Protein backbone atom coordinates (compact mmCIF):
# COMPACT_ATOMS: atom_id res chain seq x y z
CA UNK A 1 0.00 0.00 0.00
CA UNK A 2 2.23 2.86 1.22
CA UNK A 3 4.92 0.62 -0.25
CA UNK A 4 3.38 1.64 -3.59
CA UNK A 5 3.20 5.36 -2.78
CA UNK A 6 6.81 5.24 -1.68
CA UNK A 7 7.59 3.16 -4.77
CA UNK A 8 5.65 5.50 -7.09
CA UNK A 9 6.18 8.97 -5.53
CA UNK B 1 37.78 2.53 -15.53
CA UNK B 2 35.93 3.07 -18.80
CA UNK B 3 34.00 5.86 -16.95
CA UNK B 4 31.63 5.50 -13.96
CA UNK B 5 31.40 1.81 -13.01
CA UNK B 6 28.06 0.27 -12.30
CA UNK B 7 29.95 -0.97 -9.17
CA UNK B 8 31.42 2.35 -8.00
CA UNK B 9 27.77 3.36 -8.40
CA UNK B 10 25.85 1.13 -5.91
CA UNK B 11 28.70 2.10 -3.65
CA UNK B 12 27.49 5.71 -3.58
CA UNK B 13 23.84 4.67 -3.86
CA UNK B 14 24.52 2.44 -0.85
CA UNK B 15 22.48 3.73 2.18
CA UNK B 16 23.84 5.07 5.50
CA UNK B 17 23.49 3.13 8.75
CA UNK B 18 20.66 4.02 11.09
CA UNK B 19 20.62 4.29 14.87
CA UNK B 20 18.43 1.97 16.88
CA UNK B 21 17.58 4.74 19.33
CA UNK B 22 17.92 2.21 22.14
CA UNK B 23 17.97 3.35 25.77
CA UNK B 24 20.52 0.82 27.06
CA UNK B 25 20.73 2.18 30.62
CA UNK B 26 17.47 0.51 31.70
CA UNK B 27 18.70 -3.09 32.05
CA UNK B 28 18.28 -4.98 28.77
CA UNK B 29 14.99 -6.76 28.06
CA UNK B 30 14.61 -9.43 25.32
CA UNK B 31 11.54 -7.96 23.63
CA UNK B 32 12.52 -4.35 24.54
CA UNK B 33 15.28 -5.01 22.02
CA UNK B 34 13.44 -7.07 19.42
CA UNK B 35 10.74 -4.45 19.43
CA UNK B 36 13.58 -1.93 19.03
CA UNK B 37 15.00 -3.76 16.03
CA UNK B 38 11.62 -3.86 14.31
CA UNK B 39 11.03 -0.13 14.56
CA UNK B 40 14.47 0.21 13.07
CA UNK B 41 13.78 -2.47 10.49
CA UNK B 42 10.99 -0.53 8.82
CA UNK B 43 13.33 2.46 8.40
CA UNK B 44 16.09 0.41 6.78
CA UNK B 45 13.40 -1.11 4.61
CA UNK B 46 12.07 2.30 3.67
CA UNK B 47 15.68 3.37 3.17
CA UNK B 48 16.08 0.26 1.01
CA UNK B 49 13.24 1.20 -1.31
CA UNK B 50 14.90 4.57 -1.94
CA UNK B 51 18.07 2.55 -2.51
CA UNK B 52 16.24 0.37 -5.00
CA UNK B 53 14.57 3.01 -7.15
CA UNK B 54 18.15 4.34 -7.13
CA UNK B 55 19.37 1.29 -9.10
CA UNK B 56 19.93 1.14 -12.91
CA UNK B 57 16.95 -0.45 -14.63
CA UNK B 58 14.85 -0.84 -11.51
CA UNK B 59 12.57 2.12 -12.12
CA UNK B 60 12.28 0.63 -15.60
CA UNK B 61 10.67 -2.66 -14.59
CA UNK B 62 6.89 -2.63 -14.47
CA UNK B 63 5.97 -1.18 -11.09
CA UNK B 64 3.93 -4.14 -9.93
CA UNK B 65 7.10 -6.10 -10.51
CA UNK B 66 9.30 -3.70 -8.62
CA UNK B 67 6.54 -3.79 -5.99
CA UNK B 68 6.73 -7.54 -5.36
CA UNK B 69 10.47 -8.06 -5.75
CA UNK B 70 11.23 -5.85 -2.76
CA UNK B 71 8.22 -7.48 -1.03
CA UNK B 72 10.01 -10.79 -1.15
CA UNK B 73 13.69 -10.03 -0.59
CA UNK B 74 13.36 -7.34 2.04
CA UNK B 75 14.35 -9.86 4.70
CA UNK B 76 17.15 -11.25 2.54
CA UNK B 77 18.56 -7.76 2.03
CA UNK B 78 18.11 -6.78 5.67
CA UNK B 79 20.11 -9.79 6.80
CA UNK B 80 22.86 -9.61 4.21
CA UNK B 81 23.73 -6.00 5.04
CA UNK B 82 23.79 -6.70 8.81
CA UNK B 83 26.11 -9.65 8.32
CA UNK B 84 28.42 -7.15 6.64
CA UNK B 85 28.18 -4.75 9.56
CA UNK B 86 29.02 -7.47 12.11
CA UNK B 87 31.77 -8.80 9.83
CA UNK B 88 33.19 -5.27 9.71
CA UNK B 89 35.07 -5.73 13.03
CA UNK B 90 32.99 -7.79 15.45
CA UNK B 91 35.45 -10.65 15.83
CA UNK B 92 33.41 -11.84 18.82
CA UNK B 93 30.81 -12.45 16.12
CA UNK B 94 28.79 -9.70 17.87
CA UNK B 95 25.61 -8.98 15.98
CA UNK B 96 25.79 -5.39 14.91
CA UNK B 97 22.31 -4.04 14.22
CA UNK B 98 23.13 -0.39 14.61
CA UNK B 99 26.12 1.69 15.65
CA UNK B 100 24.47 1.87 19.07
CA UNK B 101 22.72 -1.51 19.12
CA UNK B 102 25.24 -4.30 19.06
CA UNK B 103 24.74 -7.75 20.53
CA UNK B 104 27.60 -8.91 22.68
CA UNK B 105 28.53 -12.05 24.49
CA UNK B 106 26.06 -11.62 27.35
CA UNK B 107 23.33 -9.71 25.54
CA UNK B 108 23.21 -12.85 23.42
CA UNK B 109 22.59 -14.94 26.58
CA UNK B 110 19.17 -13.36 26.89
CA UNK B 111 15.87 -15.32 26.47
CA UNK B 112 15.35 -16.90 23.07
CA UNK B 113 18.04 -14.57 21.76
CA UNK B 114 20.85 -16.74 20.48
CA UNK B 115 17.83 -18.91 19.59
CA UNK B 116 17.51 -16.73 16.50
CA UNK B 117 20.70 -14.74 16.18
CA UNK B 118 22.52 -17.96 15.29
CA UNK B 119 21.17 -17.53 11.79
CA UNK B 120 22.27 -13.93 11.39
CA UNK B 121 25.68 -14.90 12.73
CA UNK B 122 25.78 -17.48 9.97
CA UNK B 123 26.13 -14.68 7.41
CA UNK B 124 28.82 -12.51 8.98
CA UNK B 125 30.73 -15.69 9.97
CA UNK B 126 30.34 -16.90 6.39
CA UNK B 127 31.18 -13.52 4.88
CA UNK B 128 34.17 -13.55 7.16
CA UNK B 129 34.97 -17.02 5.84
CA UNK B 130 35.03 -15.73 2.29
CA UNK B 131 36.58 -12.30 2.96
CA UNK B 132 34.02 -10.61 0.69
CA UNK B 133 35.16 -7.19 -0.50
CA UNK B 134 32.80 -4.25 -0.21
CA UNK B 135 32.62 -4.36 -3.97
CA UNK B 136 31.49 -7.97 -4.13
CA UNK B 137 29.13 -7.39 -1.22
CA UNK B 138 27.46 -4.45 -2.97
CA UNK B 139 26.97 -6.53 -6.15
CA UNK B 140 25.63 -9.52 -4.26
CA UNK B 141 23.51 -7.23 -2.14
CA UNK B 142 21.79 -6.15 -5.37
CA UNK B 143 21.52 -9.74 -6.66
CA UNK B 144 19.67 -10.77 -3.48
CA UNK B 145 16.96 -8.34 -4.56
CA UNK B 146 16.45 -10.81 -7.39
CA UNK B 147 16.90 -13.97 -5.32
CA UNK B 148 13.19 -14.80 -5.61
CA UNK B 149 10.34 -14.28 -8.07
CA UNK B 150 6.70 -15.42 -8.61
CA UNK B 151 6.19 -18.78 -10.25
CA UNK B 152 4.94 -17.11 -13.40
CA UNK B 153 7.68 -14.48 -13.76
CA UNK B 154 6.82 -10.78 -13.98
CA UNK B 155 5.28 -8.23 -16.35
CA UNK B 156 8.92 -7.37 -17.04
CA UNK B 157 10.57 -10.78 -16.82
CA UNK B 158 12.53 -10.26 -20.05
CA UNK B 159 13.78 -6.97 -18.59
CA UNK B 160 14.35 -8.38 -15.12
CA UNK B 161 16.59 -11.14 -16.41
CA UNK B 162 18.22 -8.69 -18.80
CA UNK B 163 19.23 -6.59 -15.78
CA UNK B 164 20.05 -9.43 -13.37
CA UNK B 165 22.71 -10.87 -15.64
CA UNK B 166 24.37 -7.47 -16.06
CA UNK B 167 25.01 -7.56 -12.34
CA UNK B 168 26.07 -11.20 -12.44
CA UNK B 169 28.50 -9.69 -14.91
CA UNK B 170 29.38 -6.74 -12.70
CA UNK B 171 30.11 -9.27 -9.93
CA UNK B 172 32.44 -11.15 -12.24
CA UNK B 173 34.45 -7.99 -12.94
CA UNK B 174 34.32 -7.49 -9.14
CA UNK B 175 35.82 -10.89 -8.37
CA UNK B 176 38.27 -10.39 -11.23
CA UNK B 177 39.98 -7.39 -9.56
CA UNK B 178 42.29 -9.31 -7.25
CA UNK B 179 43.03 -13.70 -11.30
CA UNK B 180 43.73 -17.40 -11.98
CA UNK B 181 40.99 -19.88 -11.14
CA UNK B 182 38.71 -16.91 -10.27
CA UNK B 183 36.02 -19.34 -11.32
CA UNK B 184 36.04 -21.15 -7.95
CA UNK B 185 35.83 -17.94 -5.96
CA UNK B 186 32.77 -17.21 -8.10
CA UNK B 187 31.32 -20.61 -7.11
CA UNK B 188 31.66 -20.13 -3.37
CA UNK B 189 30.02 -16.70 -3.45
CA UNK B 190 27.28 -17.95 -5.77
CA UNK B 191 26.43 -20.83 -3.46
CA UNK B 192 26.01 -18.30 -0.64
CA UNK B 193 23.36 -16.22 -2.33
CA UNK B 194 21.45 -19.53 -2.47
CA UNK B 195 22.19 -20.17 1.17
CA UNK B 196 20.34 -16.93 1.95
CA UNK B 197 17.13 -18.50 0.74
CA UNK B 198 17.11 -20.87 3.69
CA UNK B 199 18.39 -18.10 5.92
CA UNK B 200 15.68 -15.64 4.85
CA UNK B 201 13.36 -18.55 5.55
CA UNK B 202 14.05 -19.39 9.21
CA UNK B 203 13.84 -15.66 9.91
CA UNK B 204 10.34 -15.47 8.55
CA UNK B 205 9.38 -18.54 10.60
CA UNK B 206 10.51 -16.67 13.70
CA UNK B 207 9.26 -13.29 12.58
CA UNK B 208 5.77 -14.53 11.82
CA UNK B 209 5.08 -16.19 15.16
CA UNK B 210 6.28 -13.10 17.03
CA UNK B 211 4.25 -10.97 14.67
CA UNK B 212 1.26 -13.20 15.52
CA UNK B 213 1.41 -13.98 19.26
CA UNK B 214 0.63 -11.02 21.50
CA UNK B 215 1.55 -13.29 24.43
CA UNK B 216 5.01 -12.22 23.20
CA UNK B 217 4.53 -8.46 23.54
CA UNK B 218 6.71 -7.57 20.53
CA UNK B 219 5.74 -4.64 18.24
CA UNK B 220 6.39 -4.04 14.51
CA UNK B 221 6.35 -0.69 12.75
CA UNK B 222 3.51 -0.34 10.22
CA UNK B 223 5.95 -0.71 7.31
CA UNK B 224 6.53 -4.37 8.04
CA UNK B 225 2.82 -4.76 8.72
CA UNK B 226 1.51 -4.23 5.17
CA UNK B 227 4.65 -6.14 4.10
CA UNK B 228 4.33 -9.07 6.52
CA UNK B 229 0.56 -9.35 6.52
CA UNK B 230 0.71 -9.59 2.77
CA UNK B 231 3.66 -11.95 2.20
CA UNK B 232 2.50 -14.32 4.96
CA UNK B 233 -0.17 -16.86 3.95
CA UNK B 234 0.87 -15.55 0.53
CA UNK B 235 4.26 -17.16 -0.04
CA UNK B 236 3.01 -19.98 2.25
CA UNK B 237 1.15 -21.29 -0.81
CA UNK B 238 4.31 -22.07 -2.77
CA UNK B 239 3.18 -19.29 -5.13
CA UNK B 240 6.71 -17.86 -5.18
CA UNK B 241 10.03 -18.96 -6.65
CA UNK B 242 13.32 -19.08 -4.79
CA UNK B 243 15.77 -18.51 -7.66
CA UNK B 244 18.92 -20.60 -7.57
CA UNK B 245 22.30 -21.05 -9.18
CA UNK B 246 23.12 -24.63 -8.09
CA UNK B 247 20.53 -27.43 -7.67
C1 LIG C 1 14.81 -12.92 13.82
C2 LIG C 1 13.58 -12.09 13.29
C3 LIG C 1 13.90 -11.42 11.97
C4 LIG C 1 14.40 -10.00 12.49
C5 LIG C 1 14.87 -8.90 11.41
C6 LIG C 1 16.08 -9.45 10.48
C7 LIG C 1 16.61 -8.42 9.43
C8 LIG C 1 16.98 -7.01 10.18
C9 LIG C 1 18.20 -6.36 10.00
C10 LIG C 1 18.59 -5.03 10.68
O1 LIG C 1 19.75 -4.53 10.44
C11 LIG C 1 17.55 -4.39 11.60
C12 LIG C 1 16.31 -5.04 11.78
C13 LIG C 1 15.82 -6.42 11.12
C14 LIG C 1 14.64 -6.00 10.13
C15 LIG C 1 15.27 -7.55 12.18
F1 LIG C 1 16.35 -7.81 12.96
C16 LIG C 1 14.10 -7.01 13.16
O2 LIG C 1 13.01 -6.43 12.59
C17 LIG C 1 13.60 -8.14 14.10
C18 LIG C 1 13.23 -9.56 13.45
C19 LIG C 1 11.79 -9.32 12.70
C20 LIG C 1 13.16 -10.92 14.28
O3 LIG C 1 14.00 -10.91 15.39
C21 LIG C 1 11.91 -11.18 15.18
O4 LIG C 1 11.29 -12.28 15.07
C22 LIG C 1 11.46 -10.11 16.15
O5 LIG C 1 10.36 -10.54 16.83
Amino acid sequence: ALLRYLLDK
Amino acid sequence: QLTPTLVSLLEVIEPEVLYAGYDSSVPDSTWRIMTTLNMLGGRQVIAAVKWAKAIPGFRNLHLDDQMTLLQYSWMSLMAFALGWRSYRQSSANLLCFAPDLIINEQRMTLPDMYDQCKHMLYVSSELHRLQVSYEEYLCMKTLLLLSSVPKDGLKSQELFDEIRMTYIKELGKAIVKRSSQNWQRFYQLTKLLDSMHEVVENLLNYCFQTFLDKTMSIEFPEMLAEIITNQIPKYSNGNIKKLLFHQ
